[PDB]
């Protein structure tokens, strides 16, 4: 049989789509990243297989911190807490670490210590439209489409400054579930060039051989 | 009744629209099609029958000779150009009939005005 | 055998045994506000004209009729809308003639630009009931806001091949001359505006050059007629 | 108790227990080729300032709708046609004003001119939307174009107190404010253009000038309401 490519396990992969740094003693160390399926290019060939989708969003979050060097005598830093702030489409941002945004009630938030099993939060369709669109030949700019937002995601230490500066790396791993795909396209053949449009240059339709016989 | 008497090659397309009378001749092939029209393929059909409507002051009967007054026009356009394969002759004629189609009828008889 | 099909006050002929391609197997239906039936008339386009160095043709849907009629009245006037197509694409070719068309309707043909960090704009992406073509070259990245019209990508960076995955026919002159798309109405919301959203786009590209002897005609007219099908629009009354 | 009545999208208000006029004993109806319902909608047009002095007020049927939605743009697409009407006359007064007047509609009202070898011209005939004012003068004859708009005579060379044979409805102030006359179509053929001839002239004369006490308001307004009912036009399709 063909159960290996359908839908649901063709797409249903987990897959790291995004990675960064936030220290604890810069008023600006804190994580963003907007949720888009359009960072990784191999996921993103395989979105732009299909012209509407409908999926859940599983997020999980894989955090390690670092010791920074310091001056002092003697460090112990206690096990460190992180936050996971979800902010949906139109919600409250943040621009530091001390913000309102961060005890917004309506924005879900994740707390999770090291040490334990890496947190995980489930997001399902959020659009006020009946599918995402992966492609959009029209405006709103041509080709956006904003009926595709998902939110934002937000990365903060928990715990005050010690004696000694943590820096923490962030991997959000992306998993689609319950994926409905419509209206097949042709797979991608140029490169990706920008991440916000489809430009592309032209490139040849194959590889080459020497002669059209053998 | 129009008539394609050309190659049996040839090949084309034809836009025959008619103007109800009151609104003007069309000026263009777009606006020919925009109003009431038939296109006729050449290659497909030889010929093309068309019933042009009544539509009269409620009058049921009106004057056979008339004054400056609304006409209604049939008129024939090029959707194509004429497609025609090696050794055939491009330039072709198109034969037009005419008849009464339905309930015609006629009432006080007069003199002719083509005899002297 | 000759069918004759007429649509309001306009009608067409067509191969009685022409095979029609249904687009995703849905015939365009009504959605399960205010429906137009004066619409249900045969929109013949200016034809185009296939020459040796052609390289292809494109419409997009809604701006195409967007100057025809009361469909264009409509479009004015009311802020939202849906409809279906019936495409009809015709040649005129004598058996002297030989070459092979595609002609394929991609729904959501987003087009790339030529300079990489634009993109293009509305006259180059659509010309209305006029037609763009495509180019057998490619488009310098100097030019800032217009379409890489490059036939092999077919202005979306995918292989030119491969777009017989959108519903589609072939036109082989040595065979047929005629093709028929059927397409439903295919959108992520139930309406939407068609002033600033181009639903669907048709493709014509020669695959097989048009070839000829000399004394032949050295051009082949293509004829394309759309129906929009079930049409309806947005209410505008009082409740 | 007051009677909401919409049409179309438009919607007004009628006390519930008005007296409505039939013109004839005859309702309109369709003549036993093409016909147009969304010309059914209520077209206020704009309101008079009945006054002391004035002398009455007429509008042509046909043109004064020949500017309003589609009702004019069906008069100028279509050659023929024909339709009946239904004409809402109301005053907004109060208790301490007194008037009355007459509302008719005259079928066929031609009228005379001022110079009395020549014929008045469209303009002095009918002013569409604009209403044209009678005068309690009498025209000089030097004028050459100009309708003889002399009230007593009502421009058609005929005592004005006998235009009572004509459907029409009183308006007391003391009594009623409104009035509804039903109009069929009448006409010596079954259809005609409505550009070069109107079929119904309506007028509204005070017999009774509008009389109030200082401090109450100088003027009466009159409210003219006309919705075409069963109208009808000519084919412009094949056979």
């Amino acid at each position: 049989s063909r159960s290996e490519s359908s839908i649901e396990n063709f797409l249903c992969r987990a897959a790291c789509v995004y990675y960064a740094t936030y220290t604890n003693n810069s008023e600006k160390g804190y994580a963003e990243w907007v949720i888009n399926t359009r960072q990784v290019a191999q996921l993103r060939r395989k979105l732009e297989l299909f012209t509407y989708l409908r999926f859940d969003l599983e997020l999980t979050f894989v955090i390690t911190s670092a010791q920074q060097p310091s001056t002092a005598t003697s460090v112990d830093a206690p096990v460190q807490t992180h936050q996971i702030m979800y902010v949906p489409p139109g919600g409250p941002v943040p621009t530091k670490v001390t913000d309102y945004a961060w005890q917004t009630s309506t924005n879900p938030s994740v707390f999770w210590t090291e040490g334990n099993a890496p947190p995980r939060m489930s997001i399902p369709f959020i659009s006020i439209g009946n599918a995402y669109s992966c492609f959009y030949d029209g405006w709103t700019v041509y080709g956006i489409n904003t009926l595709n937002n998902m939110g934002t995601l937000y990365m903060r230490h928990v715990n005050e400054a010690g004696q000694g500066p943590i820096k923490s790396t962030v991997r959000i791993y992306f998993k689609p579930k319950h994926v409905k795909a419509w209206v097949p396209r042709p797979p991608r053949l140029c490169q990706y060039e920008k991440q916000k449009n489809v430009n592309f240059t032209p490139t040849g339709v194959t590889t080459t051989r020497v002669g059209i016989t053998t | 009744t129009f008539m394609f008497c050309g190659s049996a090659m040839a090949t084309g397309k034809f836009l025959l629209a008619y103007s109800p009378p009151g609104a003007g001749v069309p000026k263009n092939r777009k606006d020919a099609m925009l109003g009431t029209h038939v296109i006729w393929d050449v290659g497909l059909q030889s010929s093309c029958v068309l019933c042009v409507p009544w539509i009269s002051q409620t009058h049921y009967r009106y004057v056979v000779e008339d004054e400056y007054t609304a006409a209604g026009y049939i008129t024939c356009w090029y959707q194509t150009n004429i497609v025609v394969p090696a050794d055939v002759q491009s330039s072709c004629d198109i034969l037009c009939f005419v008849s009464a189609c339905n309930d015609f009828s006629v009432r006080m008889l007069k003199d002719t005005p083509f005899i002297r | 055998r000759v069918r004759s099909i007429t649509l309001g006050n306009s009608t067409i002929t067509t191969q009685e045994c022409a095979n029609v391609v249904v687009g995703y197997g849905v015939w365009p239906e009504y959605l399960k506000t205010q429906p137009d039936v004066a619409t249900c008339r045969f929109y013949t386009l200016e034809s185009v004209q296939w020459m040796k160095n052609s390289a292809g043709w494109w419409w997009k849907l809604p701006d195409a009729l967007s100057q025809m009629g009361l469909f264009g009245q409509n479009m004015q006037y009311h802020y939202l809308g849906r409809t279906g197509y019936t495409i009809h694409v015709q040649c005129n070719a004598s058996k002297f003639h030989q070459g092979c068309l595609l002609v394929v309707c991609v729904p959501e043909a987003e087009m790339g630009c030529s300079n990489l960090n634009n993109t293009p704009e509305f006259a180059e992406l659509s010309g209305g009931d006029t037609a763009r073509m495509f180019t057998d070259t490619q488009i310098g990245e100097t030019n800032s806001k217009k379409v890489q019209t490059a036939v092999w990508n077919a202005g979306m960076g995918v292989g030119v091949g491969n777009l017989t995955i959108y519903p589609h026919q072939w036109i082989n002159l040595r065979t047929n001359n005629s093709a028929t798309i059927v397409m439903p109405y295919i959108n992520s919301v139930p309406m939407d505006n068609m002033f600033r959203h181009n639903n669907l786009t048709l493709m014509i590209i020669p695959f097989v050059p048009l070839n000829y002897s000399e004394g032949s005609s050295p051009y082949v007219p293509i004829t394309v007629t759309i129906a929009p099908m079930c049409a309806e629009y947005n209410g505008l009354r009082l409740a």
